[PDB]
């Protein structure tokens, strides 16, 4: 997917009676793929970070489709769940598809210091994990497929300091003219 | 006057504005 | 017809459901010291448990025949909650419920959702038998209802769901706080109970002060290719609160 | 400037609910922390100022390398250089700029003069710089009439003195300095930036006469941008540059390897 | 989720759109006596060219990759608009863009809109090379995204969409004026836009003041024979205005 | 010389003590929404968790050389204070400890108990080497100090006592708060804490916030066939707070 | 900040006396010594000022040795060094703020450049600094685009320039620098402060270019920690140190020869 | 105004207030 648009999007899969995982990712600013985005890159331009993160979904599917789903936040010290239950132990939002197109929800900042630094080593923030709340059901004869994009910003509580040249981009030798 | 987020006073000396360079928010 | 939800750490929403009836219109408090029983000043997890878990995944047919609870049994896994619960012999929580079941607009069929109380399910078997604890407390494993083989028949609880499984008609069901689940209505459903009992507050492992009941009211059916939809439910307590400390319960 | 505090939120559920949107709007989605957890009240007082635009673009970075050899063979032509001015051939600062349609500043601009010998000695040497707006005459030679300067922006260093620097007020004949353009010089050629951004060149030149020491000088030169303005965000740069002026960045014989990195999975973090 | 638009002498309208953001909120004017630079009172055309007009009709597949266009010069043929500009060595418009994508309840997929500023294409080639004025100036006729072929590739601007054809990543593109067609969330999709650049007002065919980008986001499909739906857009220029009127540019 | 204690719901004296300093004279209390950096309102269980808990028996002999703990660590399995630990990325809490150490009037001996904070221990080996986490983490078992033997000594921490374990002099060791039993003094020892870190609150198993030691200073003795006698210590958190909750902690 | 005067005691004995104490109380014990000596009056008047912490922590020292060699082979690879950021490897400095749980500050940082001559001169030469916060590119040579530095506070000196300096505030995400530590990174190694003390690194490079002098660039760097603050004291170090973040003191093929020393009898002084 | 220990008036003049390095008791 990565030299697409379809890297920025994932799959969906209305065939399956299941709990289980539709995907994961970390938290931490600056890692990828989360760096990429423009909040990223602003980050990575940053040595320390504060405040909590917007996410935000689309049900980019057929129009005529219904699911709900769940978006959860792991506090760290402790693996990527592997259950649905895990991450139902954890903060996290069931989706309401209704008529309106989008749902957003916010990691909360629970950072043991006021800040945390924007690019980990050996160091951890928490992660992302999304999970078939129901089984997701188009109607019959459409699409055994369905989309899903998603979005993320600073909320208002959002802050850095330490401005540092970026992690995230090299230059190699002379920039010809 | 003195500096607002602050405790002292100082201020420009150098000729022409545009010159100094450095801006409150 | 649309709604959030905020309980503890977590949220919820439908924007296609009619907003729960609170049972008897008692909106979830804590104990008063005009009613209490134990001593002490009780333990309140507050938003580290007063918040959402979740049930795993069951899923119906125009085949399947019913699915129940009984609380707080059904939740005894749900991290603080269910420790908490472990860990002293009384306490006392309301509940907050939704269940999640939506489907297409090309579906038929309808759930009733009944929150019901003591619901002191009848045997399978006649004569001088009652049910055993490990069927009475199926932890959030739940009882479904199925046609056959379920052994330990004698402390088996009854699989007969139109007799409410303790010899009352179905369809009265309704004197209950309870909601429809009708895929044209809805894509979900929801309810929400204060604590209740005789006692101002009780044993929780040894006894189920509530108790959730769905039924098949109406099969399920679509003509497309995905034949059966899942069900899950999600519940937080309310105003949870937990006396007696000592080792935990086994 | 600050970010507010944060209040307590009471755990509750209600018909009214703002989690949910169409991020099709083109707006931000739902905008509040407060909605999704029962929040205790926290004094969230930690200042955006490092934020700032007079931070961000006001920190100094290098911007160009004026390399020379002091030749000997004819000292009197060849000792000298001229650079075309842009910010776009030091890739951080280039960066901080191609973030934007447009920006405004004035511009520390500081000089970092280094002598490095080829001989046993350097004995003491002095160093010109010129600004060269368009349309003054180029120095050809080390010689040439052009170093004398009634006018132009010319300056002086030498072994053993600091770090030559000046404020250089906003130049543009427009409004703010073009970080890219979408069009041509008017009988169409050199697309983009170096059609507008004809700010001419800066140069320099030995200015002590002929002598025996075979050097090289190397000018680093820095700038930072204060009492800054800026027009318009955009995406910042995913790649490699390649071509000053031009935003291409397909190189030639290799591939475009951006900053994203793989997976094996998407539900493996 | 309504609106109804009328300029100059035109209207549009959807009945399942959300409103445009306004181009960071600054509502279309014309220019001041504060900031201007040419001296003549400029060219008001008013209702007669601040109205709307539109684009030859593209099509798009699940194998489709992109289109743009880049304005004043995607107008350059719109009667009034396109002539007034011609015969000025300058002026300045700002623009009401609406995208038109109808499909049925039953199709899925999602474009991205995005209204972007000077846009600075990169080359297809590497090395010594820039975009010629045939390929940055489309007209009208604007660059759809294509595999295969393209003559003078030398000259051409790259087809790299996902890097928005200028070495930047998208996804990042929501950082300008952007809105989704997702069908689902609307038929249709709109933006508006004032006047903008570094000058006062500026060399209408000599530089694209502003450019309109479309991605396919997410693949289209239905299940249904109409495997393929057009897209169309309209656009009104706003406060259009011209000066240093002599011959027509060719 | 007398005192009672009561937390939570458990209770203790000595009528042979003097009373404890508070470390630093601050009263332990709740984090401030002046100061917090956690965004809930966090976990609270109060009575059922800011009560008193004990380790098992050490005991010790003339023969006998130091033992110590780090909290929250020593406590993991002290119930509802063990889990909800375990289930938060974060907390805080302070401590009452009172350690439990008659004899007759007829012994002779002397301890010192210190309270010490990050008390970071150097390892046992030389060299490029640092402790592991089994052995930091002691849990509830503690450390007591031994002649010999211990196995994976890589990462063993030091044994030496008087080098308080981390290459700084006993009997400085006052520096903190601390008391002694001296058995002609007192029958029972006891201090209590607020909670403290560089950080409003902390990862409770990934970092001992607090740490406790006991050292034998002076030998025991007694001419009764008592010849040893066991110590014990008793602690309850204080104000005790978790956040960010999710699954146990493993 | 001063000192009371101490009165004139009367001699007396009485019922009362606070002579005696509970040391194992963890008070400190009896407390005045106008109790025991029947004192004339004294202006005691010695101000405990130079005791102060903005005293005994704000006085500078020397912190770390940045030796380097200029490499001709590869002048443009080799001719930069890296150093982690620690207060851990010069004793005195490392013995100050070993000394408490946790410390704040300010910090003066100062810079004593040396140029050692291998060859007949040195000439002319400069020399770049970078402060290298964590996720900053490390410049892996003499030549990296990672010496330009549009945020990252780089700093230069040359031959003949006075000593520099610059002001860097308290940095930490948390409220105050850890002195210890206890236990980890989340996943269990690193014990103690190369957990928590990741400031990342100071970096120095040569700026001249290629030149024939064979050259060693030492730095010596200090520094003075002012508007100080401190955070429970903790007992001084008693013995050499060993391993920079960790507290290990027992030595490789040695014993633990701490700073008390013996005598033959304890009724000898 | 002037020193209180003292008999002079002297105050800061660089920008940032954390950048002074020098504190009162």
């Amino acid at each position: 997917y990565i030299n697409s648009e379809n890297m920025y999007s994932v799959v969906l899969q209305s065939s399956i009676n299941a709990p289980d995982k539709i995907f994961s990712i970390r938290t931490d600013v600056a890692s990828q793929p989360l760096a990429t985005t423009l909040i990223g890159e602003i980050s990575s331009y940053f040595t320390h970070w504060t405040g909590s993160l917007r996410f935000s979904f689309m049900f980019c599917g057929t129009a005529n489709t219904t699911v709900k789903l769940l978006l959860a936040y792991t506090p760290p010290g402790i693996a990527e769940p592997t259950t649905r239950k895990d991450a139902m132990l954890g903060t996290h939002v069931i989706w309401d598809v209704g008529l309106q197109s989008t749902i957003s929800m916010v990691v909360p900042w629970i950072s043991a210091s006021h800040y945390r630094n924007t690019s980990p080593g050996r160091s951890t923030s928490g992660y992302i994990t999304c999970w078939y709340q129901t089984r997701l059901v188009i109607p019959p004869q459409t699409p055994p497929t369905a989309r899903l994009l998603c979005f993320v910003s600073g909320c208002k509580d959002f802050c850095l300091r330490m401005a540092r040249d970026t992690n995230l981009h090299l230059q190699s030798g002379a920039i010809a003219q | 006057a003195q500096v607002s987020r602050q405790n002292y006073f100082n201020i420009n000396y150098f000729k022409d504005a545009a010159s100094n360079g450095a801006s409150k928010l | 017809r649309i709604i959030q939800i905020t309980r503890g750490d977590s949220t919820i929403t439908s924007q296609d459901v009619a907003n729960a009836i609170v049972a008897y219109g008692v909106w979830p408090h804590y104990l008063s010291s005009k009613d209490a029983s134990a001593i002490d000043k009780p333990s309140q997890p507050d938003t580290s448990s007063n918040r959402f878990y979740t049930l795993r995944s069951v899923t119906w047919s125009s085949s399947s025949k019913g699915w129940w609870w009984k609380l707080p049994d059904a939740l005894k896994d749900m991290g603080i909650f269910g420790e908490n619960m472990f860990y002293h012999y009384l306490g006392r929580s309301g509940y907050t419920i939704h269940v999640q079941c939506n489907a297409s607009k090309f579906h038929q069929g309808t759930l009733i959702v009944a929150l019901i109380p003591e619901h002191q399910i009848a045997s399978a078997l006649h004569g001088n038998v009652n049910v055993g604890y490990n069927y009475t407390h199926p932890g959030e494993t739940g009882r479904e209802v199925k046609a056959e083989t379920r052994l330990n028949p004698d402390l088996q609880p009854t699989e007969e769901y139109w007799l409410n499984f303790d010899g009352t008609l179905l369809g009265n069901i309704t004197i209950f706080p309870h909601q429809f689940i009708n895929l044209r209505s809805n894509n979900s459903a929801t309810i929400i109970a204060p604590y209740v009992n005789a006692v101002p507050m009780d044993s929780m492992r040894s006894h189920n002060n509530w108790s959730l009941v769905i039924i098949p009211i109406c099969p399920l059916e679509t003509s497309s290719a995905i034949n059966t939809i899942p069900i899950t439910i999600s519940i937080s307590p309310m105003c949870a609160e937990f006396s007696g400390a000592r080792a935990k319960r086994q | 400037l600050v970010v507010p505090n944060i209040n307590s939120s009471n755990p509750t559920t209600s018909n009214s609910a703002p989690a949910l949107d169409a991020a099709e709007t083109g707006h931000t989605s739902s905008v509040q922390p407060e909605d999704v957890i029962e929040t205790r009240y926290v004094q969230t007082s930690q200042t955006r100022d490092e934020m700032s635009l007079e931070s961000f673009l006001g920190r100094s970075g290098c911007i160009h390398e004026s390399k020379l050899e002091v030749t000997l063979a004819n000292y009197n032509k060849e000792n000298f250089t001229v650079w075309a001015i842009n910010l776009q051939e030091m890739a951080q600062i280039r960066r901080k700029f191609e973030l934007f349609t447009y920006t405004r500043f004035d511009s520390e601009i500081t000089l970092v003069p280094c002598i490095s010998a080829l001989s046993q000695d350097i004995g003491h040497i002095t160093m010109q710089y010129m600004y060269v707006p368009p349309g003054a005459p180029v120095p050809n030679s080390r010689d040439d009439y052009a170093w004398q300067s009634g006018t132009n922006a010319s300056v002086f260093w030498q072994h053993g003195q600091a770090y030559p620097r000046f404020s250089l007020p906003f130049l543009s004949v427009a409004s703010a300095y073009y970080m890219f353009y979408d069009g041509y010089d008017e009988q169409d050629q050199n697309y983009g930036t170096a059609n507008t951004n004809n700010m001419g060149s800066l140069c320099s030149r030995i200015v002590t006469e002929k002598h025996i020491h075979k050097v090289h000088i190397m000018t680093r030169i820095y700038h930072k941008a204060k009492h800054v303005k800026a027009w318009c965000p955009r995406p910042p740069r995913a790649l490699e540059y390649t071509r000053a002026h031009r935003t291409n960045f397909k190189i030639e014989d290799r591939s475009i390897q951006t900053a994203i990195v793989t997976r094996p999975i998407i539900t493996t973090a």
